[PDB]
């Protein structure tokens, strides 16, 4: 019952699903941390999506890291609704 | 089954057919060609003419 987010429901237009955004596995070993980046355009009726992921190794969670790294595409979304705010959503299942 | 021709059923599916701006995600096919090279041809290469 995970999917706390939403309650109500209502007609649906695009249900695509593929392979997670996230390959980044932990179970390798520890002491690297994940650099997810993510870049949201809605232009033209349309929606893209931008992501790379690279090791850091060093937390040091004060700046990011000094260097260049080019954002290929992922996928391209063809809704063409209304977008003006921004909401993000975590994972948290009880106290521990 | 007695019935008459005018009198049967007939199954009726109407298609509408509305050209919205913003989607343009979902229409048909679009048939493809064989492959050649080292001729000078006109290819149109996902709507690269
Ligand atoms: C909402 O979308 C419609 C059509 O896409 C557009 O006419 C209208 O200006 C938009 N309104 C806002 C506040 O973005």
């Amino acid at each position: 019952s995970e999917f706390r987010v939403y309650s109500s429901a209502n007609n649906c237009t695009f249900e695509y699903v593929s392979q997670p955004f996230l390959m980044d596995l932990e179970g390798k070993q520890g002491n690297f941390k994940n650099l997810r980046e993510f870049v949201f355009k809605n232009i033209d009726g349309y929606f893209k999506i931008y992501s790379k992921h690279t090791p850091i190794i060093v937390r040091e969670p004060e700046d990011l890291p000094q260097g260049f790294s080019a954002l290929e595409p992922l996928v391209d979304l063809p809704i063409g609704i209304n977008i003006t705010r921004f909401q993000t959503l975590l994972a948290l299942h009880r106290s521990y | 089954p007695t019935y008459g021709v005018g009198h049967q059923p007939y199954r009726v599916v109407v298609l509408s057919f509305e050209l919205l701006h913003a989607p343009a995600t979902v229409c048909g096919p679009k048939k493809s060609t064989n492959l050649v090279k080292n001729k000078c041809v006109n290819f149109n290469f996902n709507g690269l003419k």
